[PDB]
This record gives structure tokens, C-alpha cells and sequence, in this order.
């Protein structure tokens, strides 16, 4: 390490990355949905050797008093100690917290999970959705691994049909399952700045040497539902511009892999 | 009504049958050793680090490594979403998996270090602690840590007054006894033995023996998972 | 210490233990019930110099939604820092947690406290029983000290008579007290393996040198309601067999001391 | 209605009467020093360790031991079962017992060490912090820690407009003031003084003086508990 | 430091204090009420360079089951790490806890906030008052800084008029605000004992060298609602007497500053 | 309905207007550096310590100081009293303020030390993280810590489909995007960039540029707060 910073910068100057990826290349992606069969939905995403399982468990609960009109979505990233020697047991650390929040915002702010279609009895009984992200192996670009697995798990989710029996006031969970109201497919795309070069999908080795990171989360609509510059470093306005644009293209490429994984699982 | 009948079980197995067990070794890049195990509807991942620099430096034993085990269920592993974090259950299971792995490890080989074992239950359907131990062993062997033996584990139990092997969640939940056993098979050394439920001596001993016949099977699978690995390395 | 392992093994080989106990001998037992007079029940147990107070406090609460048909029993072991220089302040550590759970299971799984007889209004109002175990002085075999004091405290317990006033819907706690529905007297018996010898009721000195430990919890009925091999080490099947059997005999001997202490306290 | 009358109190005592106080020293094997105290319906155990190696090594004072006090009530000590653990009350009582014991201890005698004092309230009926201090002292003397003096403590209080000695739970709960005082009697040095409630100056001073007459009595009991110990040792 | 103990004792022997204060002198006091305009009440108090903000936020809640007849008052001191290099992040430490409790008792036990006048629907809906004390800069005598700011913040508080609509059963928060029922103005006065001299309002420098501390909290009525000897050291009975008396005089002087700050803020 | 109109905003400002910003440097005795900032209805205090001895001694970087940032809101800072302590929000804001201050600091200047930055939001009305950063910078300059530049920050946002500068709580709460930006102005280096909400590329870039014009203004105020300080010192 730190010996490694030098190799990586030097390689960068020659258009090269340590694994012969181009600056706009993701590592090989594997998305596999419905792998936790007892969950309502799930997704194993591999970004290279980076692995994250996301699990959708849903229950019925009260909405928040502020929003009697919306269901609940709550996103947690466990950075499990097994995943990295830098992951220690305990309450989420700030890495985990910032990853959870950025992915949530991505999904939340694109109305990707339409919470308004998750109401059963307004003000009283909503669908409560838990996105629990189990990071299995941290080898870089966990932000993208997780947002990809979160959204793919949501698309994969099949939750029990609920109906309010207007005549008893009883709420009946039924054996028939339905999709969640997933209406957009936000994908974070994340760049590491190393010197004056942004490189998509930084591996661990590049994260160790990077100056800063920026994540742009975009949906099919041409909208950005989250941006997060994370870590230190600085970006020029026009690096942001580049990143926003590149992100949009990388997103569309991933989005296809997500949809293909989601559809494969109904096979 | 009716976990046995006739005389098959809910998933159609006989009473001395094991659920479909898959095991893969070396599934994680970061861990020094890893194993994945599908045991019925269980999906459990074990990782080992290292022997590694122990911190804090006061934890260190001067003559030997310490074993630390953390068993944890993902929130999506169970039917009712488990809030993230430790609970009494997982903490006792961690203590009891440690006390199962420990005797198999030649700890004095690496003084002042920790061997950190993580067991993650990604999906659970009874038998996670024994599936977990079974994977921890592989993950330990995977880490190149010398061992006196693999530890193999399997639970036996009582359902409908009948001693069965290898409970599923239904059977464990609605049964009369859960008897997980971990043994190091070669020397027949029981390194985990727990009984939850209510048995006579004869029912307990028979369940302990049954779970050991079960764990001996698991063991062959374990060796066959190492074999498979020690054949992939045979490259080129 | 560790000098001490050698002395203890060597003594063991000569049929001897450091305090001239036989391998099947408990240290002197003192059980004293009703010592915390403000509790519903209590028991001071001494196993030699090992001391544990257990206190039964009961209240009325909701049953768990799963079990509208049963009262609540909850078991906590405090390993109070005063009890041992190895006891540190904080949330239960794993020693405390495993002791609590094993004792509870012992009691719970023998239906020793019959939870079904602790219902007041089914699904709504049950007797909630707190077994709080205050370890006062740790000098070995805390498992047995605690299970003995737990069960003895339960037998000693006298809880307020409750009646549902079927006509108001009010629940009346009355000044008359009654026993808990204690129907069995589970007693853990615990063995340390030191070399190839199991020794009942290990003292601290023997715990420091022992290879492993096994606890068999049995009631009057000839049933085992818990087994816990704890710590490291290994047992041969036939050591378990021996232990299960010996446990049953040791149990019956303790059980008598428990019942005699329980009856003395009504004197 | 009516904690005084006539002019006896609820348990029948006069207003300058103490509840039955028993005290035994050296009740615990592990502690370096221990005392048990029954004060009315209070049952409180104090243990001391050591002077001992202080960790973490940064806590150490280079010229003196540090006193650490932990006061804790068992869940069964009170009428309404106290959830296990620390609460604001016990934490303040711990701070205030420490600040009571401290002046009595010649801390510079054992630099870089901690003297750890534990007070466990096994049953409580008002006056635990003063009963506790009274036992901590004995447990300290029991630990062979040199002291300038025992610290003796006792509360005085107001009930029905009347200054009384040594509140029980009823009186503390339904009274108008709780005034615990800990003094080292020989030099008349007040090392704990608290007032909870509402008093005039004259009522406060009289309660402080009353609680000190109370603590002087407790002190004789304290010496008489040491005497009793320093007579058991007189063997053979 | 510790070099400093010597200077301070020596100065004390010459009737002097390091900042030429007399033994009965407070440092300059600044009280400023209503500084957090979104709070119901607030007070910035400076005792010299010691600074504490107290904020009164009120809501409506259930009273405690014990006291259906009283509103709720809860006092928390945050010893924010910015305030002192001795303040570390986390749950209140004992300094914070003892300061909170002593100030609360001061206010609570003088019925300074009359909780009985904070009931809206008895047993069901009361005014819940949060005294949140944000210590900004610890330079000594935080006890007095905080009790002064707490009581001044309470006097400054203007809470929404609530009325039970006896005809719907609805509780209406209204735009009109009213005072809290603040009926007394408890002021802690605190003394450090340094050698055989008590000195009011110890600065940090004097706290570092002091033997013990005693706080007397008194109201306009000539009553003491709290005494707290804190830290180590010992006091003679007649030092207490002196302190109780001096406290009463110092209190009346502060009380005036508090009332003048409270009245200024309505200007 | 209707955060814009016509074409003024709720508080009457135009859409490229800043709220009244006051800033004072050196407001705290204990901190090595401090700044207070009133930005609209925000009242935020930043303190710095030191560079200081880092503990625990394993946290230390051998070639540089570490930056630690803690952002915290007082319980009375918000409309609905925030329970004291850390929450996910404040923890992410802390991480993101650190990552904003860091590049401005010449950390290698003080190896093995921590530079601890505290941001206390005493009252909040949107824009605390950027007001906070803006004060942290001043508090850093105040601490005499060499910096490559002040970091200035300001949020831009969308309300009613319209890109505005410097959201208040209403606008942030009921708006369509919050875009805080922190830049070091001299070199135009964006050290914080966040977007919460939903924008097109063009709306995002325009908000990023707007927030930077906003942060450049804030910066002048920042320099003018240092000037003011570096004039008070001009005594005698
Ligand atoms: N919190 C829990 C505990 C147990 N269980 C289920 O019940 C099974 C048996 O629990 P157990 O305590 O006997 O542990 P194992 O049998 O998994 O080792 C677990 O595998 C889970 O499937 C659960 O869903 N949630
Ligand atoms: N959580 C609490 C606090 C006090 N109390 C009772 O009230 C008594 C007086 O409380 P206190 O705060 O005046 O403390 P002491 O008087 O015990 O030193 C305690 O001894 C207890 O009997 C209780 O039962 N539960
Ligand atoms: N727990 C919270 C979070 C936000 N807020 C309000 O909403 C504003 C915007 O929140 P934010 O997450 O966008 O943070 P800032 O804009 O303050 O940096 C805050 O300044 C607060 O005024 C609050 O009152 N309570």
C-alpha cells in the first residue's frame, strides 16, 4: 500500500487501470435476484469481487404521523465484519450510514418505490419496506453495488396481497403475492478522482489511493435522484458535469443488467 | 399435527434423513478463509481472519492465539425481520460455536494473535448454529489454519415423540427437543452439545447419537468440499 | 495460576481434588429463600464460596402476541462487578447471557413455571415473572448456583392474587398472595472436564484449569430440560452418558435441599 | 396522613430514632474488602478492589490511586422492578458516594492504581446511599486500605413539617426533604451533603445536625463491626 | 497546572483570587433570554467565560401514570465536546447527570415550575417541558451557569395556549402563547473550598485546585430547594451554614439579573 | 402553494438572494478556534481543537493530522425537539463536512495529531451543514491552522420548478431539491456536493453553479470575518 498509490497514478497517466479496465468501465457485474427465498425480495450483486446481498422484508405497520398517505421504506447497510478487515462489529459506522442514506435518497427521491401505493388503511396501516443490505465482501464501490442490489431486490420483491375487509375492518394478508410499486430504477454511478482523472467503479485498490469520490444516481427518466461527493478531495464543476453525464450512460447499461436479472428470476 | 407421517416428514424426508446440503469453500476475497453452506433452506457464510495482530494488545495470550466467533443473522434471514445487531440468542450461539471450534484448533501455533470467525446466516431454517460450525471449520481449513480435525455439526431432535435427525424450522419450532451436536469425527470428540426441550435420558442419548451420525455425514461433505478445493488449486 | 493447572491435574490422578471433595461431591450448599422480603420470591444460594441471589419480581402485562395463552418469564443474570474481578460493568456479557439462557431453558422447557397458569385475561393480561439473578461472589459453578437459586426463588415466590372482575372488566390485585404455578424443580448439574476426569461442581480454581464443562438440567420426573456444554474442550459420548446420570443423582440431592429451604421459609 | 403520630412514626419509632442497623465486615471471598449492611429494610453489600493495576493505563494518576465507585440496585431491590443497568440516579449516587469516600482515603499511598468500590443495593427502603457509604467505609477498612477515618452516613429529613432522623421509603417518598449527610466523625468533616426537597435555613441546618448525630451512632456500629472482625482474626 | 494550585492557595491566604474577585464575588454575569427564537424559551448565561445555553421546548404528552395531576419536566445537560477538552462525545457522563439532576431538583422541589398548572386533560394530556442545557464553554461553575440559565429560560418561556374542546374531546393548540407557570426563581449558588476558604463561583482554574464544592439553591421565599456537595473534600457544619447564608444573598443578586433579563426580552 | 411569488419568496427575498448572514470569529475560550454564524434563522457555533495529541495512539497517522468532525443539533434547535445524541443524519453530515474541510487543510503539517472540529447547531432552518462548514473554516483559520483556502458553502435548491439559492426550512421541506455545495473558492474546488431531491442534469448543474455563486459571497463574508479579527488583534 502507498507504494500502490504511485503505481496507480502512474498507470492512470497512461490511460490504464490496474486491471486493464477503461476509466468508464465497471468490473464484471453479476446481479442475482430472489436468492433469499424467504425474503420478499433479494438481490446478490457482485461488482467484480465486491459482493452485496440486499433483502427486502415487508410488514404492515402504522405510517409516520406526518405522512398517513405513504407506506414506509427504511434502508440499512450492514458492513458486516466478514466483508472487510476494516468492518468492525457494532452500530452502523458513518460509512454504513452514509451508504444507507445515499441509496435510500436515490430510491426515495425518484419515488422509485412509490410509497403512496403502499397504503392499506390511510393514516393507520401501510406497507413497511425494509431494505437490508448485507455487504458480504468489500472490494470497492460499495455505493454502486448496494444501490444496484437495493433497486434490483425491490424489483424482485413480491409482497403478500393485502386487502382491507371494508365490512369487518379486518386487514387480510393473502397467499397471493404482488410486486411492490417500483416505478423507476435508480442506479448510483460512482467515480473516484485520482489526481485529475475520474475513474468509474473504483476497486478497493483505487479507493485506497483516490482523492475523492462522487456518486450520481439517475433513473430511466433522465433525472438525478442523488448526488454524493464522499470522502475528501475536491471536484471541478466540469468534473461533476462529466460525472453526471457518464453516470447517466453507465446507469442505462447497469439498468439493463438489473432488468435482465429481475426477469430471469421469474423464469 | 403432523410433523411426522407417514412415516415421512413435512418436506417428505424420512426421520434419519438430512436436508440437501451444499458446501463451497473459498467464496470471499477479503476473508483469509471462507465457506458457504446451503443446508436445506439455510444459507450461511463463514469467514475467518487471520491469525491476525490482536487488538487490543491486552487481549493477547502470550502462548496462543485466541478464537473469537461472531454469529449473526441478516435481518432478511428469518420470517419476522430481525432488527440488525446482537441478541442474547446470537451471543450464546457465538459462545457455543467458539467452544466448538476451539478444541480443533492448535492455538499455541500462533501466540498473541486472534483467529476471528464470522458466521453470517443469510437465511435460516433451523440448524444454523450447526450449519455454521460446519462452515466455520471449512473456512478455517480454507484459511490454512492447522486443525486437529474438522468440526462437523448437525442437530437431532424430537418431533411427535419420535427422535429425528436435522430439524427444519417447523420441527424445531413445534417439536419437543432440539439437540445440536458438534464433534470432531476422527476422535469422536463432542465439542458442542446442547439440548433445548424435554427428553428422558434414553431420548437424549439417542438424539445425541443420531446427531453424531448426522454430523459424520456432514463431515464427508466437508472433506469432499476441501478435496474439491485442493483440486481447483491443482492448476496448472 | 497455570502452576495450578499442574497441581490440579496431578491431584486428579490420585482421586483427589484440591479441597478433598470427591469427583461427585458438591461443596457445602446453603440455600436461603425469602431473604429479599420485598421481592415476590428470592433465594440466596451458596455453593461453597460461590454466592448468588435470585429475586422474583412479578407484574401484570400483555403476553407476547404469539402466545396469548401463557404468562411471561424472563431471566437475567447480572454478573456484578463486585462478584469477581473478571466481572466488568455493562450489558450482559456472553457468560451472563449463556447462564441466563441455560437456566431459563431449564425452567421453561420443564414447564417448571407453568406459564399457562399465569394467564389472567387471555391475550391481554398475564403474570409477567422476572427472574433476576444477582451473582454476588463468583467462586465456581455459577450455572448450578443460579439454577438452584432461580428454581428455589420461584418455589418461594408468593405473588398477589389477581382476579378479573368479570363485571367491570377491571383486574384486581388483592392483598392475599399465592404461589407461582411451580410444578417441577429443575436443577442444573454441572461438570468440569479436567484431562479425562469429570468433576461435579467445579470451583473457580478448577474452572481455571478445566478443558470443558457440561451442564445437565433435570427434574424430579426423570426428564432433562437442558444440556449445555460450555467453554472449549470435547466430551466423549460416554462422558455425556455418565454426566447425564450423575446429574440426575446430584439433582435429587440438591432438590431435597431446595425443598427443605423452601419449607423452612414458611416456618 | 400520617407519617408522624403520636408522636411515633409509621414503624413506631420516635423521630430521632434509627431503624435496626446490622453490619458485617468481610462477607465476600473475591473482593479485597467487603461489608454487608442491613439498615431497616435496606440490604446493601459493599465490596472493594484493590488497590489494583489501573486500566486503562491512561487513567492512572502518577501520584495517587483513583477512587471509583459504582452504586447499583438489583432489579428486585425496589417495589417496581428496576430494569438492570445504570440510571441517572445511580450515577449521581455513585459520584456522590465517591466524593464521600475520597477524602477519607490516603490516595497518594498507592499511585497509579484504582480503588474500586462497589455498592449493591439488594433491597432498598430509603437511605441506601448513606447505608452504602457506611458499608463502603467498612469494606475499605476491610480491604486494609489506610483511612484517615471511617466515613459514616445517615439521612435526616422532614415529614409533616417535622425534622426526623433516618427516613424510610414512605417518609422519603411522601416527606418534604431528604438530607443525607456523610461525615468522617473524628474531625467532623462532612464529605457528603445533599438536600432534596424544600427547607428553610433553620430546617436545613437542624436536619444536617440531626443526620450527623445519626451518622455518629452509625459510626460506633462501624467501629464495633471492625472490632468484631479484629476479634475474629484473634485466632488462635 | 498543579504549579497553579500553589499560586491559588497562596493568593487565597492574602484575601486574593487570581482575577481580583473577592471570595463572595461572581464573575461578570450576562443573561440573555429568548436568543433561540424557535424554542419556547431560552437563555444564554455567561458566568465570566463560562457559557451555557438552555432551551425550553414544550410539547403535549401523557403524564406519568403515578402523577395524572402534573405536567412533565425533564432536564438534560449536554456537556458538548466543544465546550471543554474534558467534554467527550457520548451519553451524559456523571458530571452532566449530576448537574442535570441538581438543577432539576432545584426547580422541581421549589415547585418553581408548577407542574400542577400544566395539566390539560388530567391523567391523559399534560404539558411536557424539556429543559435542554447546552453547555457552550466550560470555564467554571457550570452548576450556577446552568441553574441560572434554566430558570431564566423557564421565565422566558412562552408556550402555545392549549384548550380542551370539552365538546369534541379535541385538544387545540392555539397561536396565542402564554407563560409557563413559573412561580419561584431558584438560583444555585456554588462555592469551592480551597484549603479552609470557600470562594463563590469558582472559575475553572479554581476548580482544578479546589478541595470540594457545595451548591445551595434557594428561592425568593427564603427556602432552599437543593444542596449538593459535589466532588471530594469535606466541609465543616459551619461552612455549610456560611454557604447557605451567602448563597441566599448571592441568589437575590443574581435573581435580579435574571428578572431584568427576562423583562428586557419582552421589550 | 406558494414558496415563490411574486416573484419573491416566503420571507420576501428574490430567488438568488441570501438570508442575512452574520459571522463572528473567536467566540469560545476553550476551543483553539471558534466561529459563530447566524445565517437566516440558523445559529451555529463551530469550535476547533487543536492540533492535539491524538488518542487513542493507534488512530494516529504517521505522516499527517486526522480531521475529525462532529456535527450536532441541540435539542431546542429544531421545531420538534430532537432527543440528544447522534443520528444517521448528523453522522452523515459530519462525514460530509469532514470531507469538505479536509482538502483545505495541510494535514501533513501536524503528523500524529487530530484536528477536531465541532459544529453545534443551536437553531436550524435549513442550510446548517453549509452554514456549519462556513463556520468550521473560520474556526479553523481562527485556530491558526494553515489552510490552502477557506471552504465556503451554501445550498441552492428547487422550489416550484424554479432554481433558487439558499433554502429556508419551508423551502427545503417542501421544495424539490436541496443542493448544498462547499467549495474552496480561490481554486474553484468543490469539496462538498450533495443533491437530495429530483432534478434533470441541467437543473442540477444550474443549482450547483448557483450554490457556488452563493458560496463565493459567503466567502467574502468569511474573509471579512477574518479581517475583522486580524484588526481586533491590531492592539495596541
Ligand atoms: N430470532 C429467531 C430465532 C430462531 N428462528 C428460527 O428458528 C430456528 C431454530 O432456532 P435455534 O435457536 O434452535 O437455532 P438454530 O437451530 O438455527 O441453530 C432458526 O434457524 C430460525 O429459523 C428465527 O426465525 N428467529
Ligand atoms: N428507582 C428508585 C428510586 C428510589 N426508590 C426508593 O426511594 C428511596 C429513596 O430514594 P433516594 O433517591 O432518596 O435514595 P436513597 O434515599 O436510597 O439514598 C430508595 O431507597 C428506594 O427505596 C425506588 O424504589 N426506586
Ligand atoms: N431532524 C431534523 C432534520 C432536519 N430538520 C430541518 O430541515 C432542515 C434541512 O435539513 P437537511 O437534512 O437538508 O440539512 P441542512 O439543510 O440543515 O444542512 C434543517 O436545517 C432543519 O431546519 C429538522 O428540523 N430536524
Amino acid at each position: 500500500a502507498g507504494i500502490m498509490r504511485d503505481h496507480i497514478i502512474n498507470l492512470l497517466k497512461e490511460g490504464k487501470r490496474i486491471d486493464d479496465r477503461g476509466f468508464e468501465d465497471y468490473r464484471p457485474i453479476e446481479i442475482e435476484v430472489g436468492v433469499i427465498e424467504k425474503a420478499e425480495g433479494s438481490a446478490l450483486v457482485k461488482l467484480g469481487s465486491t459482493q452485496v446481498l440486499v433483502g427486502i422484508k415487508t410488514s404492515l405497520g402504522e405510517p409516520f404521523p406526518d405522512t398517513p398517505n405513504m407506506g414506509v421504506m427504511t434502508t440499512n447497510v450492514e458492513l458486516v465484519p466478514l466483508a472487510s478487515p476494516t468492518f468492525e462489529p457494532g452500530p452502523p459506522d458513518e460509512r454504513a450510514i452514509e451508504l444507507a442514506r445515499v441509496i435510500d435518497r436515490g430510491i426515495r427521491e425518484s419515488k422509485a418505490l412509490n410509497l403512496e401505493k403502499m397504503v392499506i388503511v390511510p393514516g393507520k396501516i401501510v406497507r413497511v419496506v425494509f431494505i437490508d443490505v448485507h455487504v458480504l465482501d468489500h472490494d470497492g464501490n460499495l455505493m454502486d453495488a448496494i444501490g444496484i442490489a437495493a433497486i434490483a431486490a425491490l424489483l424482485n420483491a413480491r409482497v403478500p396481497k393485502v386487502r382491507y375487509n371494508e365490512e369487518t375492518g379486518e386487514v387480510e394478508t393473502l397467499d397471493e403475492t404482488e410486486p411492490l410499486p417500483v416505478e423507476k430504477i435508480p442506479v448510483p454511478v460512482t467515480f473516484a478522482k485520482i489526481g485529475n482523472i475520474l475513474v468509474v467503479d473504483p476497486s478497493l485498490d483505487e479507493e485506497l489511493v483516490m482523492d475523492g469520490k462522487i456518486t450520481i444516481t439517475t433513473d430511466e427518466t433522465g433525472h438525478i435522484s442523488a448526488v454524493q461527493k464522499s470522502e475528501g478531495g475536491a471536484f471541478k464543476l466540469e468534473e461533476v458535469m462529466y460525472a453526471v453525464e457518464t453516470a447517466f450512460k453507465k446507469a442505462e447499461e447497469i439498468r439493463k443488467l438489473i432488468l435482465e436479472a429481475v426477469e430471469k428470476a421469474k423464469q | 399435527k403432523l410433523i411426522d407421517e407417514n412415516g415421512r416428514r413435512i418436506d417428505g424426508r424420512k426421520k434419519y434423513e438430512l436436508r440437501p446440503i451444499k458446501m463451497e469453500v473459498g467464496v470471499l476475497k477479503n476473508a483469509n478463509g471462507s465457506a458457504y453452506i446451503e443446508w436445506g433452506k439455510n444459507k450461511i457464510i463463514a469467514a475467518v481472519y487471520g491469525p491476525r495482530e490482536l487488538h487490543p494488545k491486552h487481549l493477547q495470550r502470550p502462548d496462543r492465539a485466541i478464537l473469537r466467533v461472531r454469529y449473526n443473522m441478516a435481518p432478511f434471514s428469518v420470517e419476522e425481520r430481525k432488527k440488525p445487531g446482537p441478541d442474547r440468542r446470537s451471543i450464546e450461539i457465538s459462545k457455543v460455536i467458539k467452544g466448538a471450534l476451539e478444541p480443533a484448533l492448535i492455538l499455541e501455533m500462533f501466540p498473541r494473535t486472534a483467529i476471528d470467525v464470522f458466521i453470517e446466516v443469510l437465511q435460516a431454517d433451523a440448524g444454523t448454529r450447526v450449519a455454521g460450525i460446519t462452515a466455520a471449520s471449512l473456512a478455517l481449513a480454507d484459511a490454512g489454519i492447522p486443525m486437529r480435525d474438522l468440526v462437523a455439526a448437525c442437530a437431532a431432535g424430537k418431533i411427535e415423540g419420535e427422535i429425528v435427525l436435522d430439524l427444519n424450522k417447523e420441527e424445531d419450532n413445534y417439536g419437543e427437543a432440539d439437540v445440536p451436536v458438534a464433534i470432531m469425527p476422527l476422535k469422536n470428540d463432542i465439542t458442542l452439545l446442547q439440548m433445548d426441550g424435554y427428553l428422558t435420558k434414553d431420548e437424549f442419548i439417542e438424539a445425541v447419537k443420531l446427531a453424531i451420525k448426522g454430523a459424520k455425514a456432514v463431515y464427508q461433505k466437508q472433506r469432499e468440499a476441501l478435496k474439491e478445493k485442493y483440486l481447483k488449486i491443482a492448476q496448472e
